[PDB]
């Protein structure tokens, strides 16, 4: 976002500009800061995103030892070049008069579509090619030559994949397919994006309508003051409201660098995240979701991320 | 551009990136005043020069209807004394439109003039007259000792003082007022403590400057209400389409552009407020057309340029603005990003390294030309996938990189 | 000093009043900004102890987190206000493509790597490790045995020798 | 912690609340914004206990 200083304290009037110039050195402050707060929030995504320099395309023909993946691959047929799984990201997340009162706000510098690309191109290094490409070149590898490896990352002897890999296909299959009903049941589970949405939303809200204020003043208009009364009086009906309004912006600003701060540290920690969960198998418990962890699968989402961390849990136990 | 840029960044060289400046702010064409073409001449006469008028325990507060009145007709008195307004300054109570003038007049004497000033206590601010202060309207005083004052003396006229409970602002008393005061009660008749709450003038034309009969008239009003009394003449005009403009429509202004009407309202539902509580839907003053009020379109400024050590080629850009459209004179090239429209710099089909971002996808980079173009996302590459093919590297290399990390900023 | 030179002190706190709360906003404002901008350091300090404290004192095995690729060891160095680390890490740069099996029949048992991937040239088969090309004969030491080979999809038929 | 918006900058007094609406919408976030911390604070202990 961004804001103009003169066009939110005065409309389109030279004397209360007069009245701010001799104040001056405020609102220089404010362009800085906002200036400032969207060099570092557009500057997230490329940590969170550009970790590979190298972008990769899917093979067309796909014996995956029985697996599925449709899901989560781009569907070429798709109009956008996006997995079902970010159509119902896109779909199950949802202006002029705010525009209209000097309150711009910016368009990202990464669309969608190039950001879409990458996390298409972080499957086909993570699907093709294991976990090597985050390293230096893509080594091409069979899945479940990579899977075995990965089972003995765990301590398990690879000829457990090897004797049981139909059933894991089987429930890795049927884990997709619940996972899809599993976010369409609610929206509860979309709350954590939904927040960041209308809290920007109701704050802005709250920032226009504070101008409809009687701070002080007889009327809240600018304009009908200048027809009432002369320049040496009512100067002191102007000052008044031009505090009033930069106090707001004060506290407006205030709570966006703090907004701004945890925003950037759940960033650096999706980023941190991105390297470990994905480009390789960490024995870190609980960081990559829940028990002992095979490996995950990044989506993007309207300003955020998505994981689908796939790990391994015990089910039957006998005593010895 | 780049000496505005130098302006702003205050030195001499600037080396690269994207910076800030004002916006378009396109000025209105004109100015459009709409009036009513119901105009008559408003009596304001009778309240102004008459016969002897009443005392100030009468108030002859007149409710003055729908007409159209100016400051000439009050012109028409020199000698006003007591100018003093308050509410509106009195060099601007024409060409703006009231809705309900509050017109009393009295008599009163030379130093009760100055007790009509609002929050004080004399002797008509007593119990006599109570008035509120806020006061949107004013006082005018003019002297009548050639016409109220008579060679046997006025002693007809009369005055409250004497009231026992308070008055509240705006409030009519006029009736026997009997006196009850004292440990006893009076009844009227009794002799010790029935005091006269009404006490005469006395006008007789050899006296001091304060004691002389002054004619005052007093106006209380307020504003923002929808329709409109009575104010000065104006001749109307003609509303204009699709163009950056003033308007005026009875009071209450604004300066946008104008659509016709694409909604109902309902037949006495005029004015259009947003959820914003902006004005934006309003009414003819003399037709039964909606239209509808959009403010002019900002612009936001922005530069792009190479280091002022490598060149001086320059380009800017403006943030929501379409082009297509009125951006006064184009230059060599016009572009029309999402992000907004773009002059000073050309456009590829190819795709390079981005330098200084710009928006949704787009850098401008130097070739002896600024060069604006998509984004390039890095080499494309494919690796052939089989079943039965691992890749096993022979050959390897060591590699140091740097990472600077803040620890501490200074005490 | 010259408005106490120019007014009489009771209108004086009629002139001189504001802006001394003016003064105080603004103090207040670089105050905030201060408060922000150690915040946001704090962090970056928390952040360069941990990295000096796993990049440095171990061989932090963690990809990303100390370097690019595999993480070797590090070099801490001061800087006016800062650190700056040099990592010495490893990447791979020449790489050939091979033909590979999950596992090997003799006598109509299976035989699974221990540790390593099957490759071969064409005609001889050979083991290695994940990241380089040094063949090896298979031998009953360099392997071991688990069933039969009939669920294993991939086998090949082959040999392999008794010391 | 909370703090009322009314009793805190007014006394039991009716006026001063009719000059406190002028300002109006100024203490509605910041009651929004000590419940937002009460309850993140009272989330907290969940993660880690």
């Amino acid at each position: 976002t961004s804001v103009d200083c003169t066009m939110y304290i005065c409309g389109d009037s030279t004397e209360c500009s007069n009245l701010l110039l001799q104040y001056g050195s405020f609102c220089t402050q404010l362009k800085r800061a906002l200036t400032g707060i969207a060099v570092e929030q557009d500057k997230n995504t490329q940590e969170v995103f550009a970790q590979v320099k190298q972008i990769y395309k899917t093979p067309p023909i796909k014996y995956f030892g029985g697996f599925n993946f449709s899901q989560i691959l781009p569907d070429p047929s798709k109009p956008s070049k996006r997995s079902p799984i970010e159509d119902l990201l896109f779909n199950k997340v949802t202006i002029c008069a705010q525009k209209f009162n000097g309150l711009t706000v910016l368009p990202p510098l990464l669309t969608d579509e190039m950001i879409a690309q990458y996390t298409s191109a972080l499957l086909a290094g993570t699907i093709t090619s294991g976990w090597t490409f985050g390293a230096g070149p893509a080594l091409q590898i069979p899945f479940p030559m990579q899977m075995a490896y990965r089972f003995n990352g765990i301590g398990v002897t690879q000829n457990v994949l090897y004797e049981n890999q139909k059933l894991i296909a089987n429930q890795f299959n049927s884990a997709i397919g619940k996972i899809q009903d599993s976010l369409s049941s609610t929206p509860s589970a979309l709350g954590k994006l939904q927040d960041v949405v209308n809290h920007n939303a109701q704050a802005l809200n709250t920032l226009v309508k504070q101008l409809s204020s009687k701070f002080g003043a007889i009327s809240s208009v600018l304009n009908d003051i200048l027809s009432r009364l002369d320049p040496p009086e009512a100067e002191v009906q102007i000052d008044r409201l031009i505090t009033g309004r930069l106090q707001s912006l004060q506290t407006y600003v205030t709570q966006q660098l703090i907004r701004a701060a945890e925003i950037r540290a759940s960033a650096n920690l999706a980023a941190t995240k991105m390297s470990e969960c994905v480009l390789g198998q960490s024995k870190r418990v609980d960081f990559c979701g829940k028990g002992y962890h095979l490996m995950s699968f990044p989506q993007s989402a309207p300003h955020g991320v998505v994981f689908l961390h796939v790990t391994y849990v015990p089910a039957q136990e006998k005593n010895f | 551009p780049l000496s505005e840029t130098k302006c702003t960044l205050k030195s001499f060289t600037v080396e690269k990136g994207i910076y800030q400046t004002s916006n378009f702010r396109v000025q209105p064409t004109e100015s459009i005043v709409r009036f009513p073409n119901i105009t008559n001449l408003c009596p304001f006469h009778e309240v102004f020069n008459a016969t002897t008028f009443a005392s100030v325990y009468a108030w002859n507060r007149k409710r003055i209807s729908n007409c159209v009145a100016d400051y000439s007709v009050i012109y028409n008195f020199a000698p006003f004394f007591a100018f003093k307004c308050y509410g509106v300054s009195p060099t601007k109570l024409n060409d703006l439109c009231f809705t309900n003038v509050y017109a009393d007049s009295f008599v009163i004497r030379g130093n009760e003039v100055s007790q009509i000033a609002p929050g004080q206590t004399g002797n008509i601010a007593d119990y006599n007259y109570k008035l509120p202060d806020d006061f949107t309207g004013c006082v005018i005083a003019w002297n009548s000792n050639k016409l109220d004052s008579k060679p046997s003396g006025n002693y007809n006229y009369l005055y409250r003082l004497f009231r026992k409970s308070k008055l509240k602002p705006f409030e009519r008393d006029i009736s026997t007022e009997i006196y009850q005061a004292g440990n006893k009660p009076c009844n009227g008749v009794a002799g010790p403590n029935c005091y006269s709450p009404l006490q005469s003038y006395g006008f007789r034309p050899t006296y001091g400057v304060g004691h002389q009969p002054y004619r005052v008239v007093v106006l209380s009003f307020e504003l923002l209400h929808a329709p409109a009394t009575v104010c000065g003449p104006k001749k109307s005009t003609n509303l204009v389409k699709n163009k950056c403009v003033n308007f005026n429509f009875n009071g209450l202004t604004g300066t946008g552009v104008l659509t016709e009407s694409n909604k109902k309202f309902l037949p006495f539902q005029q004015f259009g407020r947003d959820i914003a509580d902006t004005t934006d839907a309003v009414r003819d003053p003399q037709t039964l057309e909606i239209l509808d009020i959009t403010p002019c379109s900002f612009g936001g400024v922005s530069v792009i340029t190479p280091g002022t050590n490598t060149s001086n080629q320059v380009a800017v850009l403006y943030q929501g603005v379409n082009c297509t459209w009125r951006v006064y004179s184009t230059g060599s090239n016009v572009f029309q990003t999402r992000a907004g429209c773009l002059i000073g710099a050309e456009y590829v089909n190819n795709s390079y390294e981005c330098d200084i971002p710009i928006g949704a996808g787009i850098c401008a980079s130097y070739q002896q030309s600024i060069i604006a173009y998509t984004m390039s996302l890095g080499a494309e590459n494919s690796v052939a996938y089989s079943n039965n093919s691992i890749a096993i590297p022979t050959n390897f290399t060591i590699s140091v990189t740097t990472e600077i990390l803040p620890v501490s900023m200074t005490k | 000093n010259d408005i106490l030179s120019r007014l009489d002190p009771p209108e004086a706190e009629v002139q001189i009043d504001r802006l001394i709360t003016g003064r105080l906003q603004s103090l207040q404002t670089y105050v905030t900004q201060q408060l922000i901008r150690a915040a946001e350091i704090r962090a970056s300090a928390n952040l360069a102890a941990t990295k000096m404290s796993e990049c440095v004192l171990g061989q932090s095995k963690r990809v990303d987190f100390c370097g690019k690729g595999y993480h070797l060891m590090s070099f801490p160095q001061s800087a006016p206000h800062g650190v700056v680390f040099l990592h010495v890490t490893y990447v791979p740069a020449q790489e050939k493509n091979f033909t590979t099996a999950p596992a090997i029949c003799h006598d109509g048992k299976a035989h699974f790597p221990r540790e390593g991937v099957f490759v071969s040239n064409g005609t001889h088969w050979f083991v290695t490790q994940r990241n380089f090309y040094e063949p090896q004969i298979i031998t009953t030491d360099n392997t071991f045995v688990s069933g039969n080979c009939d669920v294993v999809i991939g086998i090949v038929n082959n040999t392999v020798y008794d010391p």
